[PDB]
């Protein structure tokens, strides 16, 4: 199985709402999906796992707790899965990671992740709306 | 600390019946309440997590319910393979202590044992000890009496018994009684017998051998 | 395909130390909370310790706090249990498990357990078993069925395992629970019921393993 990331970079102004998305590309097989972010260091990588607005990859796995921090983890029937981040701040900038775990019950486990960069801007150079 | 209790301690039911298992907590559980099934010689298996969610591969006949301090595991259409100990456990607040478990036994028809007697081997004799083994095979109920007779004389304190756990398929038990004597003591006598009493036997069954035959 | 391999168990003098390890294959440990659960023979399950994926949240059963230390190495997909000041009360089969607790629901529907490793805390010495045949006889045959077995005598500590014909013979087998003899050594018997007519057309061998003494005995059980 593969994970597709339609967008590599998301450039948003502050106060806006953004939806980051990933696509799961295809008997006792089940898929577990979630999100996290890289650490805010010099090099951003999905091998680093940090919570998003203090919500862990366990908290965000596929509601009320996420809603309090302006987050919503959701999915489609067509492999698509996403995280909505409301009322964006400069601090939200960084590398975001969508994680998928394929479980063949008591037999095997395979894990794949996708990555996308989110840049939140303010001032003269900042874009008009999420684009 | 959250202390769990389980009731009943033992449940004995016929296949097809409904088993109702209870788990009580000394204080409200976070619903981070799990149920585990453990069969003899095997690691436990998770059946229920989150008080009512079935683990992957668990049949629909296993159902978890309840909240706060009162939790229930219902096993409908009980099967002979369901012979096991069922444990509840809370995993929301450390220590994640288990409940004491409920032993689920299977009821079945009376089955008389098949009795076999084994003399000590020549190999064991050249070590100074003689072990005489009596086997009671595939019987029900578990209650049985094995008496040892050496030249028609009833024995005492020289025997130990061991019993299997209820069989997952036929719901029977098997038992071994071992008589331990010194080689000199074993060589002093001729007739070695084990006399078996059981509900399935209208009269006791005696199995015997003559030493050096 | 998926397994949790345990090691480091066995016989240990009271007051001494032992380090158990539990390594995963078929799946990675990096996302999961891992736990140690023990069980004294014939007793209930007892949670020992738990550790979350990033070694932040750690818990211990009261009786092991201070003496035992749980740790993990996600790069080696390994879980550890450093056990100090070991007591006879610590004698048990120790399981490692990928189960709920510090998991946050990830992934609670899927559990995985190690096969368990026996830890025996005793001042007694290791002792390999003596295996004797329980010979089938013409007079002992009942309803066209012969019973035969192996008497596994005088070993320490537990456990011994018995298989028949290298695992090819499983149906009709009964391996009795061990009995502690007055000498302080264990004994057990393993029996099988076969057709009496198969005595001349099949060979019966019990395979007795006693890992604590690095012992394996293959004993042929012939009619006598
Ligand atoms: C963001 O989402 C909330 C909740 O759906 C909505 O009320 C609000 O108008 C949105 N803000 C923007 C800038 O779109």
């Amino acid at each position: 199985f593969k994970v597709a990331t339609p967008y590599s970079l998301y450039v948003c102004p502050e106060g806006q709402n953004v939806t980051l998305t990933c696509r799961l590309l295809g008997h006792d097989v089940t898929f577990y999906k979630t999100w996290y972010r890289s650490s805010r260091g010099e090099v951003q990588t999905c091998s680093e796992r940090r919570p998003i607005r203090q919500l862990t990859f366990q908290d965000l796995h596929l509601h009320d707790l996420a809603q309090r921090h302006g987050l919503e983890s959701a999915s489609d029937h067509h492999g698509n899965f996403s995280i909505t981040m409301r009322n964006l701040t400069l601090l939200d900038s960084g590398l975001y990671c969508c994680l998928v775990v394929e479980i063949r019950h008591h037999h095997s486990e395979h894990r794949v992740h996708g990555a996308m960069e989110l840049q939140v801007q303010t001032g003269k150079d900042a874009p008009s709306n999420c684009v | 600390e959250i202390v769990l209790t389980q009731s009943p301690g033992t449940l004995s039911l016929s296949p097809g019946e409904r088993a109702t298992l209870s788990c009580r907590a000394s204080q409200s559980v976070s619903s981070y309440l799990a149920w585990y099934q453990q069969k003899p010689g095997q690691a436990p298996r998770l059946l229920i997590y989150g008080a009512s969610s079935r683990a992957t591969g668990i049949p629909d006949r296993f159902s978890g319910s309840g909240s706060g301090t009162d939790f229930t595991l219902t096993i409908s259409r009980l099967e002979p393979e369901d012979f096991a100990v069922y444990y509840c456990q809370q995993y929301g607040s450390s220590p994640f202590t288990f409940g004491p478990g409920t032993k689920v036994d299977i009821k079945r028809t009376v089955a008389a044992p098949s009795v076999f007697i084994f003399p000590p081997s020549d190999e064991q004799l050249k070590s100074g000890t003689a072990s005489v083994v009596c086997l009671l095979n595939n019987f029900y109920p578990r209650e049985a009496k094995v008496q040892w007779k050496v030249d028609n004389a009833l024995q005492s304190g020289n025997s130990q018994e061991s019993v299997t756990e209820q069989d997952s398929k036929d719901s029977t038990y098997s038992l071994s009684s071992t008589l331990t004597l010194s080689k000199a003591d074993y060589e002093k006598h001729k007739v070695y017998a084990c006399e078996v009493t059981h509900q399935g036997l209208s009269s006791p069954v005696t199995k015997s051998f003559n030493r050096g035959e | 395909e998926v397994q949790l391999v345990e090691s480091g168990g066995g016989l240990v003098q009271p007051g001494k130390s032992l380090r158990l390890s539990c390594a995963a294959s078929g799946f990675t440990l990096e996302d999961y909370a891992m736990h140690w659960v023990r069980q004294a023979p014939g007793k209930g399950l007892e949670w020992v310790s738990g550790i979350d994926w990033n070694s932040e949240n750690i818990g211990y059963a009261d009786s092991v706090k201070g003496r035992f230390t749980i740790s993990r190495d996600n790069a080696k997909n390994s879980l550890y249990l450093q056990m100090n000041s070991l007591r006879t009360e610590d004698t048990a089969l120790y399981y490692c498990a990928k189960v709920p607790g510090y998991s946050g629901g990830w992934i609670d529907a899927e559990d995985d357990w190690g096969q368990g490793t026996m830890v025996t805390v005793s001042s007694a010495s290791t002792k390999g078993p003596s295996v004797f045949p329980l010979a089938p006889s013409s007079k002992s045959t009942s309803g066209g069925t012969a019973a035969l077995g192996c008497l596994v005598k005088d070993y320490f500590p537990e456990p011994v395992t018995v298989s028949w014909n290298s695992g090819a013979l499983t149906s009709g087998v009964h391996t009795f629970p061990a009995v502690l003899q007055s000498s302080g050594l264990y004994s057990l018997s393993s029996v099988v019921t076969v057709p009496s007519s198969s005595l001349g057309t099949q060979t019966y061998i019990c395979n007795v393993n006693h890992k604590p003494s690095n012992t394996k005995v293959d004993k042929r059980v012939e009619p006598k």
